């Protein structure tokens, strides 16, 4: 996260770290959506242009974390993966359309002050909140700058951007399964996701019921925190039927 | 879950985090 | 740069 700040303790108790076993390193962010299911970006698991194709046994899920590198004894919980499900129409070839994946844990994780699931939006909450100017919050342990690394989880609040501005910022074909967020050059404030934040959540706090909803998944950008560029996020509600199909089936 | 999105150290105790108000203020409808 | 995690998690 570029131009963010240290998270408060327990601020994002749904935040998950995807951790590579060998070599031991941060792979991506992710989020906890129930005691057995974790949501992330498909490109965290499958991205052939970078020779990325992880299997269940390559990875661990670390939940309840704050420190990036420390083993947070008695706080974090480490889970193994039972199964990965990648969206069948995930478009890694072109533009990362439908950049979404689910991971089922081998065993349920116990909730605590530091571990708690985020809500997924329904149509109404999405309609109300996914509007240009409305701000969400992005969290992760990725790089502090495009070209270093944080001691603890970082957080930044960013406004959703009008779709024409998103489109006009890039040569990539944007789809309805994406939205973009970030400040414009003239707005002064800044901030963005960056390498390592992939797969983490873009959340909004509903003013109707005071619950946090995951509206987006950190997907792609052009550099990090560049003037005139924006971060692009998977539109979770637009892909919720798939999410529900997977959870209902498996 | 019925309890989703409510943080033990914040909403469950009626404590606010340092920047959530920034989000609320942007929700102008 | 990462602190070792318990062996049980393999
Ligand atoms: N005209 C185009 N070709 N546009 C599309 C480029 C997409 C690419 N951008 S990148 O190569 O700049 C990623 C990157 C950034 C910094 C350092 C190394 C790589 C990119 O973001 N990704 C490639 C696959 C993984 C993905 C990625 O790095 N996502 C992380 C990310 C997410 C967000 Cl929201 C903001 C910024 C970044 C990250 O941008
Ligand atoms: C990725 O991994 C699996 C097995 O290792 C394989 O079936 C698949 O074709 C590989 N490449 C993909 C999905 O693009
Ligand atoms: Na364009
Ligand atoms: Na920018």
């Amino acid at each position: 996260i570029v131009e963010g700040s240290d998270a408060e303790i327990g601020m994002s108790p749904w935040q998950v770290m995807l951790f590579r076993k060998s070599p031991q390193e941060l792979l991506c962010g992710a989020s906890l959506i129930s005691d057995r299911w974790v949501l992330t970006a498909a490109h965290c698991l499958l991205y052939p242009p970078w020779d990325k194709n992880f299997t269940e046994n390559d990875l661990l899920v670390r939940i309840g974390k704050h420190s990036r590198t420390r083993y947070e004894r008695n706080i974090e919980k480490i889970s193994m993966l039972e199964k990965i499900y990648i969206h069948p129409r995930y478009n890694w070839r072109e533009n990362l359309d439908r950049d979404i994946a689910l991971m089922k844990l081998k065993k349920p994780v116990a909730f605590s002050d530091y571990i708690h699931p985020v809500c997924l939006p329904d149509r109404e909450t999405a309609a109300s909140l996914l509007q240009a100017g409305y701000k969400g919050r992005v969290t992760g342990w990725g790089n502090l700058k495009e070209t270093g690394q944080p001691s603890v989880l970082q957080v930044v609040n960013l406004p959703i951007v009008e779709r024409p501005v998103c489109k006009d910022s890039t040569r990539i074909r944007i789809t309805d399964n994406m939205f973009c967020a970030g400040y414009k050059p003239d707005e002064g404030k800044r901030g963005d996701a960056c390498e390592g934040d992939s797969g983490g959540p873009f959340v909004m706090k509903s003013p109707f019921n005071n619950r946090w909803y995951q509206m987006g998944i950190v997907s792609w950008g052009e550099g990090c925190d560049r003037d005139g560029k924006y971060g692009f996020y998977t539109h979770v509600f637009r892909l919720k039927k798939w999410i529900q199909k997977v959870i209902d089936q498996f | 879950e019925a309890d989703c999105g409510l943080r033990p150290l914040f909403e469950k105790k009626s404590l606010e985090d340092k920047t959530e108000r920034e989000l609320l203020e942007s929700y102008i409808d | 740069d990462f602190e070792e995690i318990p062996e049980e998690y393999l």
